[PDB]
């Protein structure tokens, strides 16, 4: 099909250049975000996605603290500093949605290093 | 924490 | 010795057959995990499908695929499948077998369901060859 809306929210495309910050946002609604916890995914082209973080900070053992989340409300962020080259991805938040009752993905964002 | 890991269940309730 | 997470069973099929996905651990276990099938439409976002209890086989579904997929495991421990039938245009994407981690408090309210591992993912393709507007979807 062609455009659409999500049960959670993210910008489609996300830009910077090397070395400065990047925020990523999800918003969502009180039976996924703003009741149950959040995590990150971080989808490198052509590649398994993988987790950068969960329940709404935490950072898995071999993710470095640039990457970071938090969470307020229905809103959930993903913080990334130092932007790098090797960042250019596209990244997914992720949460239980009690009323849906699924895993709920945002509908992703591209992430652009230049 | 809050949080308790259900061992391996997808789901309770 | 290497981690791995692999599916297969990926094919083209035409709307109306079915497909079988495997997903075989190798290096990781999943005692204390819940393992699900998550899929991504032809550049679309990630799509929860289907998941298992490692604790006592329970099964569920989104509804989408409810009566038509079938998430099942065998004795090796390490290997769960998605039985695929009445396949739809629609349920053409990239299946990725992800393992879970499930949380939740006290009274069973609030939840914490995340994937701490993913394999490569298989691709699965339902079309008849005809879609009339490119790729099938």
């Amino acid at each position: 099909g062609g455009g659409s809306q999500s049960v959670v929210t993210q910008p489609p495309s996300v830009s910077a250049a090397p070395g400065q910050k990047v925020t990523i946002s999800c918003s969502g609604g009180s039976f996924n975000i703003g009741n149950n916890y959040v995590s990150w995914y971080q989808q490198l082209p052509g590649t398994a996605p993988k987790l950068l973080i969960y329940d709404n900070d935490n950072r898995p053992s071999g993710i470095p603290d640039r990457f970071s989340g938090s969470k307020s409300g229905t809103s959930a962020t993903l913080d990334i500093t130092g932007l790098q080259t090797g960042d250019e991805a596209d990244y997914y938040c992720g949460t239980w949605d009690s009323s849906l009752n699924v895993v709920v993905f945002g509908g992703g964002t591209k992430l652009t290093v230049l | 924490r809050q949080l308790i890991n259900t061992n391996g269940s997808w789901h309770i309730n | 010795m290497e981690v791995q997470l692999v599916e297969s069973g990926g094919g083209l099929v035409q709307p109306g057959g079915s497909l079988r996905l495997s997903c075989v651990a190798s290096g990781l276990t999943f005692t204390n995990f819940a393992v699900s099938w998550v899929r991504q439409a032809p550049g679309k976002g990630l799509e929860w499908v289907s998941a298992i209890s490692s604790s006592d086989g329970s099964t569920y579904y989104s509804d989408s695929v409810k009566g038509r997929f079938t998430i099942s495991r065998d004795s090796s421990m390490n290997t769960l499948y998605l039985q695929m039938d009445s396949l739809r245009v629609e349920d053409t994407a990239v299946y990725f077998c992800a393992r879970a981690v499930v949380s939740s408090d006290i009274t069973y309210t609030y939840w914490s369901k995340y994937f701490d591992y993913w394999g490569q993912g298989t691709l699965v393709t339902v079309s008849s060859g005809s879609t009339g507007g490119g790729g099938s979807g």
